[PDB]
RNA sequence: AGUGGUGGCCACUAUUAUUGGGCCUAAAGCGGCCGUAGCCGGGCCCGUAAGUCCCUGGCGAAAUCCCACGGCUCAACCGUGGG
RNA sequence: GUGGGGUAACGGCCCACCAAGCCGAAGAUCGGUACGGGCCGUGAGAGCGGGAGCCCGGAGAUGGACACUGAGACACGGGUCCA
C-alpha cells in the first residue's frame, strides 16, 4: 500500500511493472476523469468511453456526445470492457496513451 | 399515445375555456398537475378542484371562472436563472406582469413571481394569463 | 477599430410629416444642418435607451447608474430637482433645444436674433465660466448659466459698441 | 518567426498591477528577471518617475540611480530594470523617506509610507525547504532569496511561515507561525488588501492548494488560497497596513 | 538528418501534410554504438543549452558489483546475450541490461553507454 | 403534424435538418460555392479596363421599339469579349474603334439585364480615362 | 501677473520645481526673457541656475500655466539638465 | 462640404422560419406497409445528485464597449472609478 | 507489448522481437476551402456574415535541402549545394 492521493482502496494485486502508480515509479498529475471500457484487446492498454450533453446555442436543445480516450492498463487490476473505471492524466508513455486507470468502480457483471 | 399529461391538460382547460362551460374533468391526473392547479387557484384563476380516485391514474375536476384568456404547457422545458426571466416572460404574456409563469425549482413547483422575490430559477413548466 | 458617427439617419429621408416637423423645428432654431437636429434627437435618445434599459434593471449596478443618470439630467438644466426616473420619458426634443449654448445666449437677449448668437459664438464674443467656447452647439449645464457673460477682450464687452445698443433696445423692445 | 527570448515589452500588455498610461507610448521597461515574479513587481523606474515624481524623463531617473542614492531593503541598486515587488521596503536616506509596496484593493500596488525604525523588517513567506549537502537546511522565500540555517533549527521553520527578516544584515529576528488564529493580510486575489483572522484551513487534494477562511475585523467570512495568504501577527498586524 | 518528431500518420490513419520545416532542438543524434577493445575510446559532446556528454565508442574495463555492494573494475571478455537485439551480442556491442562475460563471469549491465560514458554491471 | 423536433436531447438533428434545407436556397449556396467567382467575366472587379472593337446597335424588346447603341470589348485583364451599353444621347459619336475603356455593371436586378435592352451587363464610366458623362454633358474634351 | 500653484522640492536632486500661472489679458504670450527676470524676484533664486521648461498658452484663456525648475549649483543644471533646454534659455549658446 | 454611379455584406425577409414559415386548389406528403440507430415517451413509493438551480475561491490578460467624474475650449481621445 | 537506442527531456521519435489491433454512418478516408483568438458590420433582439488595419499566439524569408558558431538557429541584413 503506496498512497496515490485518491480516495479509492489500493488494487490487492501487487505487480512488478515500473507503469503500475501503485507498484511502480510513475507518477499522477492532471485531471482525474471517470468513464467505461468499451475496448481492451491491445496489450495493457484501454481505450475509456465518455458520454456527455453540449448545449446549442442556436437551438436551445442538447447534444450528447461520445467522446473516447485511450488509456494504460495496467495487470494488477486488469480492467474489461463493461467496467466503471477511473482515469487519470499520467506521464506520455506511448505514441498516444496519455491517461492511466487507477480503480474499477464497478466491474461488467454488477 | 399519450405522451405528456400537463400539456394535454391545459389544452383541455382553454378548449374548455373558449366555449366557457363549468366544470372540466382532466383524466390524467398527477401530484405535479395537481400542484400546478394549486398555483393558479393561489391566484383564483380556477374555482375549487377536487382529485377523484378512478382506481386507474385518479381524474382532477376543476371548476372555471372564466378567466384564462390562454393557458399553454411550455413543453421544452427551458432551465432559467432569475436574472432573466424578462427575456421569457417576454416570450409568453401580453403585458408586464399581465398572468403568470410556473417553474419547477428546486424547493418545489410554483409560480414566477415569488421566485424572483426568493430569488431560485428553475425549469420553466407552463404559462398562462 | 473605427470611430462611429454620433447621430442616426432617418428611416426614410421623405415623409411629409417628420420633413415638415423637422423644418419648423430648424426654423425655430436656425440651425445650420439636419446632422444637428439628428445630433440631438441621437441623443435624446440614448438618454431615454438608458432609461428604458434602467427601469427593467434590477442589481446595484442598476441602482447606481441610474442615480448617475438622473443626478447627470439634473445637472444639465433638463428637469426639476426633485424629478423621477418615470417623466424622462417625457423628457422632448425642445427641452434640449432649449439648452443649447445659442438658445440660452438668445434668451438672455444678449442677440436680436439666433444667427447673431451664432455669429458671436463663434467670434468669440462670449464667454462662459471664465473660458471660451466657439461652438453653438455646445449644451450647457445648470449651474452654469448664472456665468454666461460678454468676453473681456470682445468689443462688445464694453456698453459702448454700436450693436451692443441695437441689442439692449431688442432686449426692452 | 521568433527564434528565442525577448528584450521587448509593449506598453499595451503590461501587467494590469501599474499606474501606468497605456496609450500615451507604445514601449515600456521590460523587468529582468529577480526576486519577485512579473505580477508582483514593478520596474524601479516606474518608481521614481511616476509614483513619487522625483524624475520626469527616464535619463535623468537613471542617472539619479546612478547616484546610488535609494536603499531597497538596506542595498544601493542602480539597475532601472530591477523589479521592485511585493512587501518590500524602500528608502531614500537624502530624504529620510520610507515606504512599503503593498497592492491595492483593486489589485494595484501603492508605497505605503512607514516608520522608519519599521524600515529595517521584512516579513518572508516560507515558500519551501530543502536539504543542501552538509546535512544543511535552505528556505527559499515567497520573494525568491534564500536562507540557510542548521539541521537542529529546522523544525523551527515550516513552509508558509512569516520570518521577521532584518534585511539590513540578514538576521531571523520572529518566526510567526501558520495556525489557527493569526492575523494575515491577502496578497493577491478578489480579496486582494484585505487583512483578518483565520478559523479554517481547508485540505484540499488533487492538485488544488490550502484554502484557507478568513475572517475579518467585522467578523465577515470569505475565502482565499494558501499561497495569497500571508501572516503578519499573532492577533494584531505587526505592520501599518491600510 | 535525425529528427526525433510527429509521426506522418494519424492515429485514426489519415495522413499528416507538415506546416513547418524540422527544427535543431528536435533532431537527435547517430548511435554510440559501443564496442569491446582494449583501450576506452570516449567523445565529449556538446549538447543542447552547452550541456556535455561523454560517449564510448570502444569499450575496455567495466564496474562489476556485488550484491553486497562492493565494486570491483575489471575488465570485459565478451558479451553473452543482448535482449535488445540479436545482431549486436554478434558484433561484440555493449548496451544496457546486456549479459556479458568477465574475468569474475556473468554480469548484467545496469548501466547506459551511450549516456553515460562507464559501463556499470551487477554480478550474477 | 408538428414542426419537428423540438426536445431537450434532439438539437443534434435539428441543426442536420436545417443545415440539409439550407441548400433549398439559392443566394447561400450561390455564396459558399463561389458560382459566381469562377463564372464572372469581371473578376469580382467592380469596374474592369478593355479594348473595344465594333460598334453595335440593337432593338428595344417589344413593346418597347427604339435603336440602342453599344459597343463590344475584349477585357485586358483575362481577354474575353463581352458588350457594353452606351448611355445617355450621341454617346456612340464619340467612342470609335480600337479605344482604352472602364466598364462596370449595369446595376440590374440580380445585377443582370435592365429594362428594354436584352443581357447586356455592363455600361462603360471612362474613355481613355476620360469619364462618359461629362462627354455626354460635352464638359470635357475627348482625348 | 504671476501667481504660484505650487513649489516643491527635490532633494534627491537638491532643486525646486514651481508650478504657476501667468495673467496676460488681451496681451500677446511673454517672451521667456521677462518672466525669468520676473520671476527671479520673489523667490530670491540665482538666474543662472533658474530653468524655465515650459509655458503653456491656452486656447481662448487669458491664463497661461508655467513650469520651472530652480537649481542649486552650477554643476548639476549641466550633468543633470540636457543641452536643448540650456540652449532655449541661452545658458549654453 | 459632401453628393452621385458601380460592386460586395446585414436588415428589409416569418424568401431560411428554435423564438418564427408552408406542403387539397397556388412548387412542395413517397403508392402502400415493416423496423435498426436516433428522437419523444403513463402514473405512485425509495435512493442519487449526472443534468437542472442557489451560494462561494481561482481563472477567462490588455485595448475596444456602457456609465459618472477630471484634462485637453467642448467633443472625439486620454485618465480615475463601477459594470 | 518486451528490450534497448538517441534526445535537454517522456514517448514507435528510432531500432530487434512479440501480438492483431486502432479509426469510420454522434461521418473516418479523400477533396474544396482556410492562420487561430481578443474582435468587427448589421439587426429590436434570436441571429447572420467576415478575421484587412492594433494586441496575443502560430508560420515564413524565391522553392527545396544541409550544416558551423553558439545558452538560445537551421539564423531577412551569417554559410554550402540544387532549381
Amino acid at each position: 500500500m503506496r498512497d496515490i492521493g485518491l480516495r479509492v482502496q489500493p488494487p490487492a494485486e501487487k505487480c512488478d511493472d515500473p507503469k503500475c502508480p501503485w507498484h511502480g515509479n510513475l507518477k499522477i498529475h492532471g485531471r482525474v476523469f471517470e468513464g467505461i471500457v468499451v475496448s481492451d484487446k491491445p496489450r495493457k492498454t484501454v481505450t475509456v468511453e465518455r458520454q456527455y450533453y453540449f448545449y446549442l446555442n442556436k437551438y436551445e436543445r442538447y447534444e450528447l456526445r461520445r467522446s473516447k480516450i485511450h488509456a494504460h492498463n495496467p495487470p494488477c487490476i486488469n480492467a474489461k470492457v463493461g467496467d466503471k473505471v477511473l482515469i487519470a492524466e499520467t506521464r506520455p508513455l506511448s505514441k498516444t496513451k496519455h491517461f492511466v486507470v487507477v480503480a474499477v468502480l464497478e466491474r461488467a457483471e454488477e | 399515445t399519450l405522451l405528456d399529461p400537463l400539456a394535454n391538460a391545459l389544452s383541455h382547460i382553454t378548449n374548455s375555456e373558449r366555449v366557457g362551460k363549468r366544470e372540466v374533468y382532466i383524466k390524467p391526473a398527477s401530484k405535479l398537475i395537481g400542484e400546478v392547479l394549486r398555483v393558479m387557484q393561489k391566484y383564483g384563476y380556477i374555482g375549487e378542484f377536487e382529485f377523484i380516485d378512478d382506481g386507474r391514474a385518479g381524474v382532477y375536476r376543476v371548476q372555471l371562472l372564466g378567466r384564462i384568456n390562454k393557458a399553454g404547457a411550455i413543453k421544452p422545458r427551458f432551465p432559467v436563472k432569475v436574472s432573466e426571466f424578462e427575456k421569457w416572460e417576454k416570450r409568453f404574456l401580453p403585458a408586464f406582469e399581465f398572468g403568470i409563469l410556473i417553474v419547477s425549482t428546486s424547493q418545489g413547483v410554483m409560480s414566477h413571481k415569488e421566485a424572483i422575490e426568493k430569488g431560485i430559477g428553475g425549469r420553466l413548466i407552463a404559462y398562462v394569463y | 477599430k473605427r470611430q462611429r458617427k454620433k447621430y442616426e439617419t432617418p428611416p426614410h429621408p421623405w415623409i411629409k410629416e417628420r420633413l415638415d416637423r423637422e423644418r419648423v423645428l430648424m426654423d425655430k432654431y436656425e440651425l445650420k444642418n439636419k446632422k444637428e437636429l439628428w445630433k440631438h434627437e441621437t441623443q435624446l435618445k440614448n438618454f431615454r435607451r438608458r432609461a428604458r434599459r434602467l427601469l427593467a434593471a434590477r442589481g446595484k449596478q442598476a441602482e447606481i447608474e441610474r442615480e448617475q443618470l438622473l443626478a447627470r439630467l439634473k445637472r444639465l438644466g433638463l428637469l426639476p430637482e426633485d424629478a423621477v426616473l418615470d417623466d424622462v420619458l417625457s423628457l422632448t426634443i425642445e427641452d434640449i433645444l432649449e439648452r443649447r449654448l445659442q438658445t440660452i445666449v438668445y434668451k438672455k437677449g444678449l442677440a436680436r436674433t439666433m444667427r447673431q448668437a451664432r455669429q458671436l459664438i463663434v467670434h468669440g464674443h462670449i464667454e462662459v465660466n471664465g473660458q471660451i467656447i466657439r461652438s453653438p452647439s455646445y449644451l450647457v449645464l445648470k449651474e452654469e448659466e448664472d456665468t454666461i457673460t460678454y468676453a473681456r477682450t470682445s468689443p462688445f464687452a464694453n456698453p459702448q459698441h454700436p450693436e451692443r445698443m441695437m441689442i439692449e433696445k431688442a432686449k426692452q423692445g | 518567426a521568433r527564434k528565442g527570448p525577448k528584450r521587448h515589452l509593449k506598453r499595451l500588455a503590461a501587467p494590469t498591477s501599474w499606474y501606468i498610461e497605456r496609450k500615451a507610448y507604445k514601449w515600456a521597461v521590460r523587468p529582468r528577471p529577480g526576486p519577485h515574479n512579473m505580477r508582483t513587481s514593478i520596474p524601479l523606474l516606474y518608481i521614481v518617475r511616476d509614483y513619487l515624481g522625483y524624475a520626469k524623463t527616464a535619463r535623468e531617473a537613471r542617472k539619479i540611480l546612478n547616484e546610488g542614492k535609494f536603499l531597497v531593503d538596506g542595498r544601493v541598486r542602480k539597475d532601472y530594470k530591477f523589479p521592485v515587488g511585493i512587501m518590500d521596503v524602500v528608502s531614500i536616506p537624502e530624504t529620510g523617506e520610507h515606504y512599503r509596496v503593498l497592492p491595492n484593493r483593486i489589485g494595484k500596488l501603492i508605497l505605503h509610507p512607514i516608520s522608519e525604525d519599521e524600515a529595517f523588517i521584512k516579513p518572508l513567506r516560507i515558500r519551501n525547504k530543502r536539504m543542501i549537502k552538509g546535512a544543511r537546511v535552505q528556505l527559499n522565500f515567497h520573494d525568491g532569496t534564500n536562507h540557510i540555517v542548521s539541521i537542529a533549527e529546522k523544525d523551527n521553520y515550516f513552509t508558509s511561515y512569516t520570518v521577521l527578516m532584518k534585511v539590513p544584515e540578514r538576521e531571523i529576528l520572529e518566526v510567526l507561525p501558520f495556525e489557527k488564529g493569526a492575523y494575515v493580510f491577502v496578497t493577491q486575489g478578489k480579496n486582494v488588501a484585505r487583512k483578518g483572522r483565520i478559523v479554517e484551513i481547508k485540505r484540499f487534494p488533487m492538485g488544488w492548494p490550502d484554502v484557507v477562511t478568513i475572517e475579518d475585523e467585522e467578523g465577515e467570512l470569505f475565502d482565499t488560497l494558501k499561497e495569497y495568504a500571508f501572516v503578519v501577527g499573532t492577533d494584531k498586524p505587526k505592520i501599518s497596513l491600510p | 538528418a535525425i529528427w526525433q518528431g510527429r509521426s506522418l500518420k494519424k492515429p485514426s490513419g489519415g495522413r499528416i501534410v507538415l506546416a513547418r520545416k524540422k527544427r535543431k532542438r528536435e533532431l537527435g543524434r547517430e548511435p554510440s554504438n559501443t564496442r569491446v577493445a582494449e583501450q576506452d575510446k570516449r567523445k565529449i559532446i556538446r549538447t543542447y543549452g552547452g550541456n556535455r556528454k561523454v560517449r564510448l565508442t570502444a569499450a575496455a574495463y567495466a564496474n562489476v558489483f556485488d550484491k553486497s555492494g562492493k565494486g570491483r573494475k575489471v575488465r570485459i571478455i565478451r558479451v553473452i546475450e543482448n535482449p535488445a537485439n540479436r545482431q549486436f551480442a554478434r558484433r561484440n556491442i555493449i548496451t544496457k541490461g546486456a549479459i556479458i562475460e568477465t574475468e569474475i563471469g556473468k554480469a548484467k549491465v545496469t548501466s547506459r553507454p551511450g549516456q553515460d560514458g562507464v559501463v556499470n554491471a551487477i554480478l550474477l | 403534424g408538428k414542426k419537428a423536433p423540438n426536445g431537450e436531447f434532439a438539437g443534434r438533428k435539428l441543426k442536420l435538418k436545417r443545415k440539409k434545407f439550407r441548400w433549398s436556397d439559392i443566394r447561400y449556396k450561390r455564396r459558399v460555392l463561389r458560382l459566381k467567382e469562377k463564372s464572372d467575366p469581371l473578376e469580382g472587379a467592380p469596374q474592369a479596363r478593355g479594348i473595344v472593337l465594333e460598334k453595335i446597335a440593337v432593338e428595344a424588346k417589344q413593346p418597347n421599339s427604339g435603336m440602342r447603341k453599344a459597343v463590344r470589348v475584349q477585357l485586358i485583364k483575362n481577354g474575353k469579349v463581352v458588350t457594353a451599353f452606351c448611355p445617355g444621347d450621341g454617346a456612340i459619336k464619340f467612342i470609335d474603334e480600337h479605344d482604352e475603356v472602364i466598364i462596370e455593371g449595369i446595376g440590374g436586378p440580380k445585377g443582370g439585364s435592365m429594362g428594354d435592352i436584352p443581357g447586356i451587363r455592363y455600361k462603360v464610366v471612362k474613355v481613355n480615362r476620360v469619364s462618359l458623362k461629362e462627354l455626354v454633358k460635352g464638359r470635357k474634351e475627348k482625348p | 501677473e504671476i501667481r504660484i500653484k505650487e513649489i516643491k522640492e527635490n532633494k534627491l536632486i537638491g532643486r525646486k520645481e514651481i508650478y504657476f500661472e501667468i495673467y496676460h489679458p488681451g496681451e500677446p504670450t511673454p517672451s521667456r526673457k521677462d518672466v525669468k527676470g520676473k520671476l527671479v524676484a520673489m523667490l530670491d533664486l540665482n538666474p543662472e541656475t533658474t530653468v524655465i521648461q515650459y509655458i503653456r498658452s491656452y486656447f481662448g484663456s487669458y491664463i497661461s500655466k508655467g513650469y520651472a525648475k530652480a537649481y542649486d549649483s552650477k554643476e548639476r543644471m549641466l550633468y543633470i539638465e540636457p543641452e536643448y533646454i540650456l540652449i532655449r534659455d541661452g545658458l549654453i549658446e
